[PDB]
């Protein structure tokens, strides 16, 4: 390693290190505006200037520590009066045309310019002499203000200090260049001719902007950065489980932000995770309902449990179903599992169970993916497991995990230059539609549903596929340690998953399975799958049932007793359900989940207004009491003990579990349930048109079926009746209608009809 | 860094607004160190032992309460004196139990 | 007999108890010096009838929580309240007593309505002697049955009459 | 000198013109920003006729095509400035007494501003 | 430390607490009625932590007039604790969102916090 | 900057047609718990717009904790009297007289109408 | 005059001499030599024992030798028999799991109350004390408040309709271990000192 010295301190540091990371690694400090973690440094703000001697031979001008590499035996000066003087001057030049909007600025206390100004600004000039703050007394720059860039993002071009973070992000991380400057000189400003902000990862600039330029509309003017109650937790909408920060105050959800955990998500959150919170704090069920005269009435927990005892008294344990949600915790999965061990029942399931479990395959860490050679992808990461995309963005640009300093993730990685090329030879994608990543996957072929299995047969070598499939086959044979990545569509078809397992077992290769359910791997690990009889989450097999999600309407039709444990009140539930009870969202829960990489993640409770809600742990404990069976779990601590007994490691620990069992089920092909980032229950408020449903058709098939390019067509699925806007698309095969799967119902091919 | 901007140039200078905002939400950060200086109040030597860790809030403040130790001389002074004079000798000891109890 | 059950006598005895309010000082902190100053020769609560000041609790009707109520003093003051004749009233003086005040910690009772039934609340730090005169007049008209709250209700003459002592 | 007064006074007239166009062509006009040296005056006196400093004409898609700004009450080189975003067009207008509002030496008449705004509307507006 | 009773079931909580209490002498024990919103008792909900010194007992938020029969069950509860000789009564004021997570923290943390935040109370406010 | 943390402010965005505040932001809900408030002047000192300024009323003695949270429309300069004083004048039908006199009101209290030493 | 001889005595025996540029002096003695050295200190002419300040460094940003630390103040009054005015401090660290200390009550009776306070506020038991009884905190109070792992134990502030505050979640001021609301705090918010 390279030896560096900052002002009194000497540090061993790997060679490719930036002077900024080495300075912070030594314990000193220097401003930072233009550069940002995971962003290509380019010297713009000129704040990180230090002094450098490389033998005593001081450099003539101050070196930009953001874009400068380090050499052995170098002296760095950040405390000389010259450095602080120059830094104060640059702070003045930055504050030059600022609007004086601090007190009403939504950025409030968490504004980098404020803190660096009060840190380094106004050097002590040499008395009791009266100081003057600013010299610039001229007419300041005025541009357009509170400019809504998108239903979630608002843009104030006056507060922009002309860094590059948002445009650099958009070019590098998502690969969607939908933001860049317009003019030059001091007249420069951010603008776009792409207005909707098409990228689905647009929300992350909301955090990066060191000023209040780009702000969250859905959380605009609620509270100041300190007034909010910050509770770090994990998002359970999808299996990547990025680390988030839930900002809550006075019982309502104010704003959701990114929490850095480089093992999984670096500093990023998706739009569905970050702006998809309007449903939590608006309308939700707070008092248990009981059915007395064929209608639901508020009830005491005592009277609800009385009705529970009477309704389940004559119940034999092989007719009771345990059907949980996809966000069911390890604690909950374990208690339902053990209870079905005691209570002999062949049918329990969970919301996003695949015909072939994701535990079939070896889990891979994302950084392993960065080190990998190849990625044979079947399905769309950007929708199925969003932030995978972002890691693919490092994967294909040859990026690799950086070296780890004392202050954690490095401030200036010299590995990331600007305008970096994205390689066409490092990944191959096969999807039923043309994914945003197909630009960067030279090997790409658009097929139709249920057709992967043939590509996988072709990759194994039993038959011959197209040119694209032969290219992916060859590149998969030649790669020394590739990654096979399976979407949702593959995971729901037994043969395709079987051939994937065979392919990725014969070649030493790990798998990243994008389940429609987040904690599907944890529920599998805890053993929540049906037995022989096996009435699945979509099957009408049981006679009494417990539901923590909303089943297809044919699942409720026919049962003798149905108890749903929801958070909202659903029309689907007040026509077939006998008892409804309030459940808290993952935002206000506590427990563990299992990542798509096998990694267990903590849920802390946030102080949101839950009502009289009770967790499925306590609900199942009370629901078994009507049946005689005693529950072993009521609390979190006992569940921790029984987990630790089951040998599931501590948080951030990866859970080792493999599985050999397939439950095949035929699939009736008329409509496709497009895997979507935006989820059904998120269509409240500003995400109402963003999380809208679509029905994609080819122009010929629309012309034959009479589907206009803008029509709100009502469509009936076994999973309910929903209306959906109709889109004409050239990549949708003829004869199929891709219906937006706004739930963990993706990858399913179902019958259906357009109602009039 | 130690004084908020004067109230009149809050509408002219950016540094004014930033310094006012910061000073009145966060405060200021004195250097790391311990300090103590004594003064004479109507009840004697007084002082604050201030431990600062360089943060916006003091690490510790320990107060030498003159009325606190000045009270040790109660059993002594009024020993052998009268029972009523135990009241006059307490009034003459001048305690302020906000200082003792603290 | 509780000063009730006659259209004339209840008015008469409420008059008597209200004007002859005899405070029982419990001097605790800096609020209590503002309670003492309400008797000096510039602004004296020595007119409405509160000239004399019964230090014994067996002889006084008004107990004023004057200062921060540290927890080690909570029970003693409790019994000082229980050592009062039943026709007794309690005013909560200051912010430290009414609510937790600025001292929001392990050492202070965060509302003295916990240990004693409060009649009147009087904010201030310390509430100006003239605010204390206003509160004793508030209580004056309260025990005559001449007090109404924000919600439209007339308030009972004597608080600490509605509590099942134990 | 005292010309200062009429400047801000004249500014209000300008706003009227701007407002008029919105009512004329049915395109969104918006008050962008008020005077900070008017918000942050606490007890201090304020004699100016209006407190509004920046406004703009936004299209249906929200992007403005015409920006107008005035120098704050205490700032040096007091003027009024105009700009067309995306078109690198800027104007420095002053007021010469007796003549009227002049862009340098050329008077700025209402008709000039109206034609300029219509050219911007046809050119820069997206929808 | 044991957790008996259940949320929002005042009568079942009271009967289970009757049974689990037994003949336990409370001469030196401590009763912490934890709630939110100091002033408004007419709509209050209550938890209980019983710190005997030799083992501790937990009752979740099931008592108070906020629940049907929580007022009568809380009256009976305080009468039961007072019959057994309790003299030291406390009340803890927590944020509503705390009340839920405070029953899931380890015993040392939960109990330390409660003892630090406790307010001496007159049981007459619950009888 | 409140050492008791007694001040509550929910914000909102001005309506251009009928704005409430000067900027783009106003105070929908402004509560101060006078039983928490210790009367520092730190809210006056830190207010950049000069809105929140201490007055002169001390006659705010009331009976109920829940009622001693003085709101926005309970403190405006337009209002003449304290909560129990206004309720007494309403349930009494007799106008409000404040029981204090000052030599003059400060320039920070522009609009504060009060009895000044006997000028009226 | 005696302070110079104190320094010459302690520096000769290799005890660290702590000094800030403000004019106050610290002298750190080890546990063994503590009692005998400070007895010699009183014999050296130190009339007055001002303070006993106990310290808990559990949450201090920089590490320190031991968690608890007790500081005594020895002074000789200027206006008494032969008063130089020499005042100085003695710091003595006390381990986290060994809260011991011999008393100087026998020398100065002032350590009667003061040490009790440090036993009341911190877990530090003072050896040789006549009466180590809780002074300030309630008799039934469990624990020692001033140590950082002991809660401050706050209560929320109350408002009209469900609107509350949790001050520890409300504080914008930063402690020493608080990273700040931005990525970090450098410069003048990591410590600032004017040069007169
Ligand atoms: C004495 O000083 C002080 O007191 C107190 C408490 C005790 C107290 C007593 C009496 C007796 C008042 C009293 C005075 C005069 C009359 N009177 O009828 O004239 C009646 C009663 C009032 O506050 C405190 C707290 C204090 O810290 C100091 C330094
Ligand atoms: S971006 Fe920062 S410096 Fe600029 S107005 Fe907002 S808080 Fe003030
Ligand atoms: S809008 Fe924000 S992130 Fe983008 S260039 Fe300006 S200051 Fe940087
Ligand atoms: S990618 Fe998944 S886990 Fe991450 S924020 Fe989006 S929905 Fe949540
Ligand atoms: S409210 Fe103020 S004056 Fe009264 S006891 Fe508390 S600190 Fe002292
Ligand atoms: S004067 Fe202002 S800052 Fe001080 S306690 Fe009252 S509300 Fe808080
Ligand atoms: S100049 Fe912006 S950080 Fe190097």
């Amino acid at each position: 390693m390279v030896r560096v010295k900052v002002n009194d301190r000497i540090v061993e540091v790997p060679p490719g290190t930036s002077v900024m990371d080495a300075v912070f690694h030594a314990g000193y400090d220097v401003p930072l505006f233009c550069s940002e973690k995971h962003l290509s440094p380019i010297g713009a703000c000129r704040m990180c200037l230090v002094r450098i001697g490389l033998p005593i031979q001081w450099q003539p001008k101050l070196a930009a520590s953001c874009v400068t590499a380090v050499a052995d035996g170098m002296v760095v000066d950040t405390l000389s009066d010259v450095v602080r003087e120059a830094q104060a001057g640059m702070v003045e030049f930055t504050l030059l045309n600022h609007p004086l909007d601090c007190p009403t600025c939504d950025k409030g206390g968490a504004c980098e310019l404020q803190d660096r100004t009060v840190e380094y600004g106004l050097y002590e000039k040499y008395p009791l002499e009266l100081p003057v703050y600013t010299r610039f007394e001229f007419t300041r720059r005025h541009v357009d203000k509170h400019h809504p860039l998108s239903p979630f993002v608002i843009l104030d071009r006056e507060r922009c200090i002309h860094c590059k973070r948002c445009v650099r992000y958009f070019e590098e991380v998502p690969g969607d260049e939908v933001l860049d400057f317009i003019e030059r000189g001091v007249h420069t400003f951010i603008g776009t001719m792409d207005f909707g902000l098409p990228s689905g990862f647009s929300g992350n600039i909301t955090d990066i902007c060191p000023v209040g330029a780009l702000l969250d509309l859905t959380a605009r003017f609620r509270a100041r950065n300190w007034e909010m109650e910050e509770t770090p937790t994990t998002c359970a909408l999808c299996p990547v489980g990025c680390g988030i920060t839930a900002d809550t105050r006075s019982g309502e959800l104010l704003r959701i932000r990114a929490r850095e955990v480089p093992e999984v998500n670096e500093i990023w959150i998706c739009d569905a995770g970050r702006f998809g919170h309007e449903w939590a704090d608006q309308n939700r069920l707070k008092t248990p309902l009981v059915r007395k005269e064929g209608r639901l009435v508020e009830a005491t927990w005592e009277e609800a449990f009385l009705a529970l005892k009477e309704g389940l008294k004559e119940a034999r344990g092989e007719e009771v179903g345990l059907y949980l949600a996809h966000d069911a915790t390890l604690e909950e999965g374990l208690l339902a599992s053990e209870l079905a061990k005691a209570l002999k029942t062949p049918h329990l399931d969970f919301q996003g169970r695949t015909a072939a479990p994701a535990s079939l395959f070896p889990p891979a860490s994302l950084e392993d993916l960065l080190q990998a050679d190849f990625a044979l992808v079947l399905g769309d990461p950007t929708e199925e497991a969003p932030i995978l995309h972002l890691r693919l963005s490092e994967f294909v640009r040859d990026l690799k995990p950086p070296h780890r300093y004392n202050h954690g993730t490095p401030f200036a990685d010299l590995q990331i230059k600007e305008r970096m090329p994205r390689r066409t030879d490092k990944m191959a994608l096969f999807a039923p539609y043309r994914a945003p990543l197909m630009k960067w996957a030279a090997i790409h072929e658009v097929h139709r549903p249920g057709e992967e299995r043939e590509i996988l047969l072709a990759l194994l070598g039993d038959k011959e596929g197209s040119e694209m499939v032969a290219k992916a086959k060859e590149a998969w044979e030649k790669a020394k340690n590739p990654v096979l990545i399976l979407g949702a569509g593959v995971l729901q078809d037994t043969v395709a998953a079987e051939r994937a397992r065979l392919l990725a077992e014969r070649k030493g290769a790990k798998v990243l399975a994008m389940t429609p359910a987040a904690n599907a791997r944890g529920l599998e690990a805890m053993g929540v799958l049906p037995g022989a009889k096996g009435a699945s989450w979509d099957e009408p097999g049981a006679l009494y049932a417990y539901y923590g999600f909303v089943p297809p309407e044919e699942a409720l039709k026919g049962k003798r007793f149905v108890v749903m444990h929801l958070s909202h009140l659903h029309p689907l539930a007040e026509r077939y359900a006998h008892v409804v009870l309030p459940a808290p969202t993952f935002y206000e829960k506590r427990g563990h989940l299992v990542n798509l990489e096998g990694r267990v993640l903590p849920l802390s409770p946030a102080p949101i207004e839950n009502g009289e809600a009770e967790g499925a742990l306590q609900v199942l404990a009370l629901l078994a009491e009507a049946l005689g069976v005693r529950p072993p779990f009521r609390l979190h601590l006992e569940a921790q003990k029984a987990l630790k007994a089951r040998k599931v490691p501590e948080a951030m620990g990866r859970l080792s579990f493999r599985l050999k069992e397939l439950r095949p089920k035929e699939r009736k092909g008329a409509f496709y349930l497009r895997p979507t980032m935006w989820k059904a229950h998120q269509a409240v408020g500003k995400a109402q048109e963003a999380a809208r449903a679509e029905l994609w058709a080819h122009p010929e098939t629309a012309r034959a079926e009479a589907l206009p390019e803008g029509a709100q067509v009502a469509v009936e699925t076994p999973f309910g009746r929903v209306e959906a806007r109709v889109v004409h698309r050239e990549d949708v095969p003829k004869g199929h209608l891709y219906l937006s799967a706004l739930g963990p119902a993706a990858g399913l091919r179902v019958e259906g009809r357009v109602l009039v | 860094q130690i004084t908020p901007p004067p109230r009149h140039l809050l509408e002219t200078s950016m540094e004014a607004v930033i310094y006012h905002f910061k000073h009145y939400t966060e405060g200021f950060h004195p250097p790391k160190g311990e300090v103590y200086v004594p003064t004479e109040s109507a009840r004697g030597e007084l002082g604050y032992y201030i431990v600062s860790d360089g943060g916006s809030m003091p690490y510790r403040v320990k107060v030498r309460a003159p009325s606190f130790v000045n009270l040790q001389s109660l059993p002594y002074a009024c020993k052998g004196e009268q029972v009523p004079d135990m009241v006059a000798i307490i009034a003459s000891l001048d305690p302020v139990m906000g200082d003792v109890d603290r | 007999r509780e000063g009730i059950l006659f259209t004339t006598l209840e008015k008469l005895v409420a008059w008597g108890r209200s004007n002859s309010l005899w405070p029982a000082t419990f001097g605790l902190a800096c609020c209590a010096i503002e309670m003492m100053a309400s008797t000096d020769a510039r602004n004296d609560l020595a007119r409405f009838g509160s000239e004399v000041f019964r230090a014994s609790p067996r002889q006084a009707d008004v107990m004023i929580v004057a200062g921060r109520l540290s927890k080690k003093m909570a029970p003693v003051m409790r019994r000082v309240w229980e050592q009062m004749p039943d026709p007794k009233w309690v005013i909560s003086m200051g912010a430290c007593a009414s609510s937790g005040g600025m001292f929001n910690n392990y050492a202070i009772v965060q509302n003295v309505d916990s240990v004693v039934p409060v009649d009147v609340y009087v904010p201030g730090c310390p509430p100006r002697p003239e605010a204390l005169i206003y509160a004793v007049m508030q209580l004056q008209k309260k025990v005559r049955g001449q007090a109404y709250n924000e919600r439209g209700e007339r308030l009972p003459p004597v608080a600490a009459w509605k509590r099942t002592r134990g | 000198a005292s010309s200062e007064r009429e400047l801000y006074e004249a500014w209000v007239e300008l706003l009227s013109w701007m407002r008029e166009y919105a009512q004329a062509k049915g395109v969104r006009f918006e008050k962008e920003a008020d005077f900070p040296d008017f918000i942050y005056r606490m007890e201090r006196p304020y004699d100016l006729p209006t407190t509004i400093m920046t406004a703009s004409l936004s299209d249906g898609l929200g992007e403005p095509f015409l920006l107008a700004d005035v120098s704050p009450r205490h700032a040096k080189l007091k003027r009024i400035g105009l700009r067309l975003p995306r078109a690198h067009i800027h104007l420095h207008a002053h007021y010469e007494p007796g003549k009227g509002l002049v862009t340098g030496k050329i008077p700025l008449t209402k008709e000039r501003f109206f034609a300029l705004a219509d050219r911007a509307r046809e050119a820069l507006a997206f929808a | 430390m044991v957790r008996v009773g259940m949320r929002a079931a005042p009568r079942v909580s009271l009967e289970a607490l009757k049974a689990a209490l037994g003949g336990l002498k409370l001469s030196e024990a401590k009763v912490y009625l934890i709630t939110d919103w100091q002033d408004k008792r007419d709509q209050a909900r209550y938890a209980l932590l019983l710190h005997t010194g030799k083992k501790d007992l937990l009752v979740p938020d099931a008592f108070g007039p906020a629940f049907p029969g929580g007022e009568e069950a809380l009256s009976e509860l305080v009468g039961l604790l007072l019959a057994q000789g309790a003299r030291r009564f406390y009340e803890a004021v927590v944020s509503p969102g705390e009340m839920t997570a405070l029953l899931d923290l380890p015993p040392e943390e939960l109990l330390k916090r409660v003892m630090a935040i406790a307010n001496p109370t007159d049981p007459g406010i619950y009888l | 900057a409140c050492p008791a943390y007694a001040i509550y402010v929910e914000p909102a965005e001005n309506d251009p047609e009928n704005p409430v505040s000067a900027g783009e932001r106003y105070a929908k809900v402004y509560e101060i718990n006078m039983l928490r408030c210790i009367f520092c002047g730190l809210c006056e000192e830190a207010c950049p717009t000069g809105a929140i300024v201490l007055g002169y009323d001390f006659e705010m003695a009331d009976y109920e904790y829940s009622d001693l949270v003085y709101g926005k429309e309970d403190m405006l300069v337009d209002v003449v009297g304290t909560k129990p004083q206004r309720r007494e004048a309403k349930r009494t039908g007799k106008p409000v007289k404040v029981g204090y006199v000052v030599p003059y009101v400060r320039p920070e209290l522009e609009g504060f109408k009060a009895p000044t030493e006997g000028g009226k | 005059m005696r302070l110079e001889r104190v320094l010459e005595e302690a520096r000769a025996k290799g005890y660290p001499i702590e000094d800030n540029g403000l004019g106050n002096l610290w002298v750190v003695l080890p546990r063994e030599r503590f009692k005998e050295e400070m007895a010699h200190y009183k014999a050296m002419g130190f009339n007055f024992l001002a303070d006993i300040v106990g310290l808990d460094y559990l949450t201090y940003p920089d590490p320190r030798p031991e968690r608890f630390a007790v500081v005594y103040e020895l002074v000789s009054l200027p206006g008494w028999k032969d008063g130089d005015g020499s005042r100085f401090f003695v710091r003595v660290y006390v381990p986290e799991e060994d809260p011991r200390l011999p008393t100087v009550t026998d020398l100065w009776g002032s350590a009667n109350f003061l040490e009790r306070e440090v036993y009341d506020l911190f877990g530090i038991v003072f050896e040789g004390h006549p009466d180590l009884r809780k002074i300030l905190t309630p008799e039934d109070l469990e624990g020692h408040p001033l140590r950082k792992d002991y809660p401050l134990g706050e209560t929320p502030t109350l408002f009209r309709e469900g609107r509350y505050i949790i001050p520890a979640e409300f504080r914008a001021a930063l402690t020493g271990k608080d990273p700040g609301l931005t990525f970090y705090k450098g410069g003048s918010r990591k410590g600032y000192r004017s040069l007169w």
